[PDB]
């Protein structure tokens, strides 16, 4: 009677251990350099919804993340949003 | 000597008279090649060799150039000629003759690419000749690999791996001759050779890269990738029905478990090929391995497509065994065995019963399985914390601030002790293992490694953490153990 | 002292017996530091090219001079110990390629024998060594990875059986690879079943039959490792019934000083519970399995038999 | 062999209309005699059932059915 | 006209006559295991993975 | 008391004020409590069965329908009245999970 599903606790990213069971755009801010708003452009431009927790967020999405937050002016965002 | 005469005066070349001349004498050189299957030419066959190479710049020299019926009709049979003599001497090759076999292959080659643009049926008389050639070392390799042969393997490596073209002509005609009964039968003599040819692991229906063209005009081979897994799979279906041996039985459950399910189309005439391969349970020490990479098909169909085996977990608790650790495919299945129990349906009666003959397993099992072995348990342990009563019972435990009367009752309680798990006992749930301690992981706390005694002492420390990193401490062997305590 | 060759050219120049007195002249003279390293090297490598080639000679004649050779290598080895280890370790490179170019064609009575010139050596009670460790799991994996099927390869896993037997008297550790040796030696020597498909055996043609005396004058351990493992192609009853009980002894030896201590002694010694208890209702008289199940059976009603305490900590303030 | 036997008796025990239809999509007389070998009887019964109602309702795939 | 549905760590309910997420709770840790209604149709009780 | 279901039940539902059915295993008994005895027991599915549900008295040629779902996407519908008899089926291609009714 088995059942099969698609979780991740405390978890490393960018060299930051950020937590999976808080708010993903929060966890970017804990992500150290990177503060609210920047957070909520990345995880807007990254196209995932806002209210999952990061324990949700499988790998594919998560270095999609990765990708846009440091290749960040090739993915649209202004000089002026940037450092 | 007079191969090389006669290639020079081919070479300064009545020019099609002395080609056909030539041709004849290249046409010779298969009677030449029945001589060198005794010697060949005193076992180097430069002469022979050195002929091939003159052959093919005939060929080549023909095909740029050349009573229109009779030219032509003598410049095509002095094509075809050195082309069969290439296949026959492809053929006839019992003796292990590399660079006559490189020739022939070369020339078979370059013929082929010549017909393609300017002349199917040759490269159907080339597989035949291929797979009519034999050798004692191609036979039935059994200690690994599936035929070690010559000339079929380096057709393989540097041109079967190379046309996509070629790979759906290849397979359609394989269809063809299939169909055609007695090359059939050259097929079914020839299991094993397909199994070379296929294990290269870069097919057409691989998507993930890109294969170059041989003919620069390719004849609509990318019609229909379902018509390649139709091709795939009827020379599967009559490979896997057509005489079967063990060694290569292994070689195919393991390109059916990793490469063939891209490529297939009927995965029900699979379910059926492997619940047989997974129900196939005899008193043959060799065969009663296969249930693991069995097993594996028939799960990751399972996942796939929604089927079932009644008293699944029952059988893997009847697959459990020594030889798992003793074969080298442990680590694959203890990575089945993860996604297996990774269900959150099982019971304590379940995992407590592969627990404890995981835990008989450890007592008696070498250092490279119990480190694989030691991150499963304390995963297990983990994910289901309603068996650390085996660890430690909470009334078997002593406390110096309680009455004589609960000491003597812990004493008679002691004494009136039976351990009650059975191991011959095949049904997990009603083995009762949840009463069982584990004395075995205590003597894995008594063990004799320091890394190993030391995932012990994690075992006995309180478990803090939950992710151990099963794929990191997965696959060791003395070997590595070596080369890491080395370093 | 120069080279391994030239050295042992000049040592068999001179004569195999009394090579000992003139190496030991020779490093007297040197020692009245790269000099003596090396004549480490060559002695190292020349005793075990002798037990390689030769044991004709007797206790008193050849086993004299291989104790004196085995004393002046105490002597150096209390006075190196960087170059010994050092070519340990390149022993330990040097016999590990020769087993993965030949897993059985490619070993030596020398290789038992430096195993066990070390473990008489070394601080073999150390828990991690540059040498004995790396040699600990050498010993495991020739013992093994072995594909038993002939009784000279029962008596290599059976000498070493006797030195991780010295190993763990002197450490008291434990080893399932042991345990798997004496399940599959007894398995392939009652093979001639029913009870036993998880050992997984290798050969089904050595055996043994109801035709032993097994008296006291019959053949005892009498380790000649060195003629008995060239010899033993030559298969009686007799050297089959002294390696059974060879490998026996080393079995009670290795439960009277460590598996008494091992807290899973019933749970290890089940499966050679089965196998004596076969052994005896098929020959009903061996006093020597019967004392080992007396033993065993004392330690049942001895032993805590109890669930544990493992995960019992204390409090964190 | 290369029967189709457990599919069968899977869907005779689940009467699955989809997966019977794909289990009787096959045409090869070999593995029809192997399954109808290795069946159930009563299996093969209600096989038999079936294999009438889906002919009743499309005569036009009674072609390849006929035979089993 | 509506009905709740468990799912990862959220509980979701829907309308009929919409086919829609009218209502989310989200204010849970881990994953919850039950939903139900009361016969008053006014409480709902969510439980969940921390006991 | 109790009445005897061998492999696990993952489902009691209280049919009728007298009946009531035990979903689990592959099987599922249906029961009757006064009796204290399973009056049928239906065995026609393929996988685990993972839900049942029952709906009575409502706008229906059929009264009363029983409704259980059992990871295949297969849900199929009995009754009662028909002493469980297979009435209906939907087939949805992932492993369903949990099925309800209005």
């Amino acid at each position: 009677s088995l059942v099969v599903q698609e979780f991740q606790h405390i978890l490393r990213l960018l060299n930051t251990n950020v937590d999976g069971n808080i708010k993903i755009v929060y966890a970017l801010t804990t992500i150290k350099g990177v503060g609210r708003r920047y957070s909520n452009l990345v995880c807007k431009k990254a196209d995932v919804d806002l209210h999952k927790r990061a324990g949700e967020l499988t790998q594919e999405e998560l270095e999609r993340i990765v990708q846009i937050m440091q290749n960040p002016t090739h993915y649209k965002i202004p000089a002026w949003f940037l450092n | 000597m007079v191969l090389l005469i006669s290639e020079i005066k081919d070479i300064a070349k009545k020019q099609y008279n002395s080609i056909i001349k030539l041709i004849n004498e290249l046409v010779i050189p298969e009677n030449v090649t029945q001589l060198e299957e005794d010697e060949t030419e005193k076992n180097l066959r430069f002469l022979v060799m050195s002929l091939f190479q003159i052959f093919r710049k005939l060929f080549s020299r023909g095909d740029l150039t050349l009573l229109e019926k009779e030219q032509f009709v003598n410049w095509c049979r002095k094509v075809y000629e050195a082309f069969k003599t290439k296949l026959l001497a492809i053929i006839s090759d019992i003796p292990f003759e590399t660079s006559l076999g490189l020739d022939s292959l070369d020339v078979y080659l370059q013929l082929a690419e010549l017909e393609s643009t300017h002349f199917n049926k040759t490269f159907r008389k080339l597989i035949i000749a291929l797979w009519s050639s034999n050798m004692g070392e191609i036979e039935d390799v059994k200690s690994s690999g599936a035929s070690e042969n010559l000339i079929i393997v380096e057709f393989t490596e540097k041109y079967y791996t190379k046309f996509a073209d070629i790979q759906y002509y290849f397979q359609s005609e394989f269809n063809q001759l299939l169909e055609d009964p007695a090359y059939q039968d050259l097929l079914l003599k020839n299991v094993g050779k397909w199994l070379a040819l296929v294990n290269h692991d870069k097919h057409c229906s691989s998507v993930d890269a890109d294969l170059e063209i041989f003919v620069p005009n390719p004849p609509q081979a990318i019609e229909n990738e379902s018509k390649f897994k139709s091709n795939f799979e009827k020379n599967w279906l009559s490979l896997l029905n057509g005489q079967l041996s063990l060694q290569q039985y292994k070689s195919i459950l393991l390109i059916l478990h990793k490469r063939i399910i891209p490529h297939f189309h009927t995965p029900t005439k699979l379910m059926d090929f492997l619940t047989d391969s997974y129900n196939l349970q005899s008193s043959n020490k060799n065969a009663g391995v296969v249930p693991i990479l069995a097993l594996n098909g028939l799960f990751e169909l399972m996942k796939r497509f929604n089927l079932e085996y009644p008293n699944f977990y029952m059988k893997l608790y009847q697959i459990i065994n020594p030889d798992l650790m003793h074969v080298k495919y442990r680590a694959r299945f203890f990575r089945l065995m993860d996604v297996f129990l990774s269900s959150t349906h099982l019971s304590a009666h379940l995992v407590a019963s592969f627990i404890k003959k995981l835990a008989r397993l450890t007592l008696e099992s070498p250092p490279s399985a119990i480190v694989t072995v030691i991150p499963f348990i304390y995963n297990l342990i983990r994910k289901h914390p309603n068996c650390m009563i085996m660890l430690h019972n909470p009334a078997f435990i002593s406390n110096p601030f309680q009455t004589p009367d609960q000491v003597a009752n812990l004493k008679t309680l002691k004494e009136n002790y039976v351990d009650p798990f059975d191991v011959h006992e095949s049904d997990p749930e009603l083995t009762h293992a949840l009463d069982s301690s584990l004395w075995e992981l205590a003597s894995l706390m008594e063990h004799y490694h320091p890394n190993v005694a030391t995932l012990a002492k994690i075992f006995a420390q309180p478990f803090k953490k939950l992710s151990y990193n099963m794929e990191d401490f997965l696959d060791w062997n003395y070997d590595s153990l070596l080369n890491a305590e080395s370093s | 002292r120069t080279h391994d060759a030239l050295l042992d050219q000049v040592k068999k120049l001179d004569l195999d017996d009394h090579p000992k007195i003139v190496k030991n002249i020779i490093k007297a003279y040197q020692p009245k530091k790269e000099k003596l390293g090396k004549f480490t090297a060559v002695l190292l490598r020349h005793i075990i090219f002798l037990s390689n080639q030769n044991y004709l000679k007797n206790v008193q004649s050849f086993k004299r001079t291989q104790n004196a050779l085995i004393s002046i290598l105490k002597s150096l080895s209390e006075k190196y110990n960087r170059e010994l280890s050092e070519e340990c370790r390149d022993y330990i490179n040097e016999m590990q390629a020769r087993y993965k170019k030949n897993h059985f064609d490619a070993l030596s009575n020398g290789d038992l024998v430096f195993f066990s010139i070390i473990g008489i050596l070394f601080s073999t009670s150390d828990q991690y060594h540059l040498v004995i460790t790396p040699a600990l799991i050498l010993m495991s994996q020739f013992l093994e990875q072995i594909k038993f099927n002939s009784l000279k390869r029962i008596a290599f896993g059976a000498v070493l059986v006797r030195i991780v037997s010295q190993y763990q008297r002197i450490s008291k550790r434990y080893i399932p690879e042991v345990v798997y040796f004496f399940q599959k030696i007894l398995l392939t020597f009652i093979v001639e079943p029913l009870d036993f498909e998880n050992i997984r055996l290798d050969s089904y043609e050595l055996g043994l039959p109801l035709d032993v005396d097994f008296t006291k004058k019959r053949s005892t351990i009498i380790p000649l490792h060195t003629l008995s493992t060239m010899d033993t192609e030559a298969h009686p009853v007799d050297q089959c019934v002294s390696v059974l009980l060879n490998v026996m002894e080393s079995l009670d030896a290795t439960i009277s000083t460590v598996w008494k201590s091992l807290p899973a002694f019933n749970e290890i010694i089940l499966p050679i519970q089965q196998l004596l208890s076969a052994y005896t209702s098929k020959y009903s008289d061996f006093e020597k399995p019967r004392n080992i199940l007396n033993k065993v059976e004392k330690l049942t009603k001895f032993t805590e038999h109890i669930p544990l305490a493992l995960q019992n900590h204390k409090p964190v303030s | 062999t290369g029967t189709v036997t457990v599919i069968l008796s899977q869907a005779l025990q689940s009467n699955d209309h989809s997966l019977l239809e794909t289990v009787l999509n096959n045409r090869d007389e070999r593995v029809i005699r192997d399954t109808i070998f290795r069946l159930k009887p009563a299996l093969a019964v209600i096989l038999l059932e079936r294999l009438a109602e889906r002919i009743a309702r499309q005569t036009h795939r009674q072609g390849p059915l006929n035979v089993w | 006209h509506d009905f709740a549905v468990t799912s990862s760590t959220r509980v979701q309910i829907f309308s009929s006559r919409t086919r829609q997420v009218i209502k989310t709770f989200s204010r849970f840790k881990d994953v919850v295991y039950s939903a139900s209604f009361r016969s008053d149709g006014k409480l709902l009780c969510a439980g969940d993975a921390t006991g | 008391y109790s009445l005897n279901h061998d492999q696990p039940v993952e489902n009691v539902i209280a049919v009728s004020p007298t009946q009531i059915v035990s979903c689990g295993g592959n099987n599922f008994k249906v029961w009757d409590l006064t009796s204290n005895k399973k009056l049928y027991e239906r065995g026609n599915f393929n996988k685990a069965v993972t839900c049942l549900d029952y709906v009575e008295n409502f706008d229906s040629p059929m009264q009363s329908a029983l409704i259980a779902s059992s990871l295949d996407g297969h849900v199929k519908v009995f009754d009662p009245l028909d002493n469980f008899q297979v009435k209906f089926g939907w087939k949805f291609s992932g492993p369903v999970l949990s099925c309800a009714v209005s």
